[PDB]
């Protein structure tokens, strides 16, 4: 989150009025809460999985500009983490297919699996 | 005798007695062919493309050596039931890993109209080879469904194969 937020809120980038709404089922620790309290006016957090359409309507993903998915690079199974990202893009496209998903994969064949989704 | 009724309640059903004003198997019920060969039923993509299959049945399987044996004999039995004719009997092709197909072929040999395509059910080229478009019904089965312990893997393959076929 820190490496993402510095690149997203950097002075060199044009001023951004866009807010950032996180969504993660694990409740954050005190240091992540302190990071949110730092970038208070620009970021909000909301606990929940992405595999719940009630959670997606709660974070207003249909009214959201673009969804982003950050993959765990350092994982013990580069296919299982790939699979979790697959299921996340599946759930977001199942709720609202008219949204822009910016995600990150771990191989090249998984790009075809992403292409399998109709939207 | 007794009458099998399909009404919406028990009390509605409780009105009938109240208101009164070789070519087959060794048994007969199925079809049996001689034990064929795994090399006879393995096809390649070009051979399956030249094999014209219209209205047929394709079965997708996500099986491996670590996966449990599903058991497909119960699946393929009422396809070869003798309530139709041999010309009416559909053709079946199995798409998946040849390891799981070898693990199950020792059960799967006494049945006609059965092919095997080793490969991957996610392969769009393999689906175009087996003509899923003309295929009457694609059946997507999963074998690793009771060894994986996560919704992320739970039916993940089945969902991908369905979405690829729809796309
Ligand atoms: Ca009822
Ligand atoms: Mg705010």
């Amino acid at each position: 989150v820190s490496n993402f937020l510095k690149d997203f809120l950097h002075k060199d980038r044009d001023d951004v009025n866009v807010e950032i709404v996180f969504l993660h089922n694990i409740s954050p620790n005190l240091e992540l809460e302190a990071l949110f309290k730092r970038h208070f006016t620009q970021v909000e957090f909301y606990q929940g999985s992405v595999l719940n359409p009630h959670d997606l309507a709660r974070v207003k993903i249909e009214s959201a500009d673009a969804c982003l998915i950050l993959a765990n690079k350092y994982c013990a199974d580069p296919d299982a983490e790939d699979a979790s990202n697959i299921m996340r893009v599946i759930s977001i496209k199942n709720y609202h297919p008219k949204i822009r998903i910016i995600t990150q994969m771990l191989q090249y064949h998984n790009k075809a699996h992403l292409l399998n989704i109709p939207s | 005798t007794l009458g099998f009724f399909i009404a919406s309640d028990a009390k509605e059903v409780k009105r009938a007695f109240f208101y009164c004003k070789k070519k087959y198997d060794s048994t007969g019920m199925f079809h049996w062919c001689a034990p064929k060969e795994i090399e006879k039923v393995i096809l390649t993509r070009s051979e399956a493309a030249m094999t014209v299959l219209s209205g047929h049945v394709v079965v997708c399987i996500f099986g491996d050596v670590s996966s449990a044996l599903i058991g497909l004999r119960n699946l393929v039995m009422p396809l070869r039931a003798s309530n139709f004719h041999y010309h009416e009997l559909k053709h079946i092709v199995f798409v998946g890993s040849i390891e799981y197909l070898k693990r199950e072929w020792e059960t799967l040999h006494n049945f006609p109209k059965v092919s095997i395509l080793p490969g991957t059910p996610l392969s769009r080229a393999d689906l175009r080879a087996v003509n899923i478009n003309l295929c009457d019904m694609c059946v997507i089965l999963s074998a690793n469904q009771n060894n994986i312990d996560d919704t992320s893997l739970q039916d993940k393959e089945c969902i991908l194969a369905s979405l690829n076929i729809k796309s």
